[PDB]
């Protein structure tokens, strides 16, 4: 089981942000299903229509995603699961939304 | 929890990619729009050529944190007339109990066909309301007639 460590702005990135740009393009998932690890089964992304789209816009700390959060994604299409460290970061720049350690 | 929540995916999965026409089950949403994983809303079909026929019968099932040691809880929402059902909505079936003839190795999709199985085959040894075991046991003949209308109430449409 692979793991990955994340640095964001757990304040400004959305919930489209995490899985498009991040979970969907940069570590090449299909269609992912995205869990929240508070041991509570949260399920924060869900690769079925139309199951999580209403939380598209919001940020990832409404969720109480925050420094040192850990994520699980799962491919519905392939088995690929990737465990995701968040680290929260306030000083990426302006021409940056997140960082792969 | 987390040997619960790695099962409930492969349920959830498996589920997905094959499930039994007319039935469902999908977690059910917190209040903040997230899906909760120990916590399904399910629906069921009543059987082809029974009184139970056309209708659809929606229920909750709840899994505790040593799932699948333990079975989940579950209940029709709402109640129904049924003698193994009791008034909360509380399913009374023998695979859904822990000491009896739970197994880890039973599945959701196992659990709605035992649960659908049960709507038409009442267990007479276990009942679990005064109302639908009484009819069921005196006048056979009026309880396929509370279980008609029954099923034609929650018919989808």
């Amino acid at each position: 089981k692979p793991e990955v460590t994340v640095r964001l702005n757990v304040h400004k990135v959305t919930v489209l942000t995490l899985q498009d740009k991040i979970v969907k393009e940069k570590f090449a998932m299909v269609a992912p299903d995205v869990q929240i690890e508070d041991g509570k089964g949260t399920i924060l992304i869900s690769s079925e229509e139309g199951e999580t789209e209403a939380n598209n816009h919001k940020k990832l700390s409404e969720f109480g995603i925050r420094n040192g959060s850990r994520l699980q994604a799962d491919d519905f299409l392939q088995d690929y699961t990737l465990l995701i460290n968040i680290l929260h970061s306030e000083d990426l720049g302006k021409d940056v939304e997140f960082e792969v350690v | 929890s987390g040997i619960a929540l790695s099962r409930l995916a492969q349920e959830r999965k498996a589920w997905r990619k094959d499930h039994p026409f007319g039935f469902v089950a999908v977690p059910t949403k917190n209040p903040d729009g997230t899906m909760n994983l120990m916590n399904w809303e399910c629906a069921i079909p009543g059987k082809k050529g029974t009184p139970w026929e056309g209708g659809l019968f929606k229920l909750r099932m709840l899994f505790k944190d040593d799932y699948p040691s333990s079975p989940p809880k579950c209940k029709f929402e709402p109640p129904l007339f049924h003698p193994n059902v009791y008034p909360s909505g509380t399913v009374c079936l023998s695979i859904l109990e822990e000491d009896k003839d739970w197994r880890p190795a039973i599945t959701i999709k196992q659990i709605l066909l035992g649960i659908q199985e049960l709507l038409n085959e009442p267990n007479i040894q276990d009942p679990a309301q005064a109302e639908a075991y009484t009819i069921y046991c005196q006048n056979r003949v009026e309880y396929e007639k509370r279980v008609r209308a029954q099923a034609k109430k929650f018919a989808p449409s």
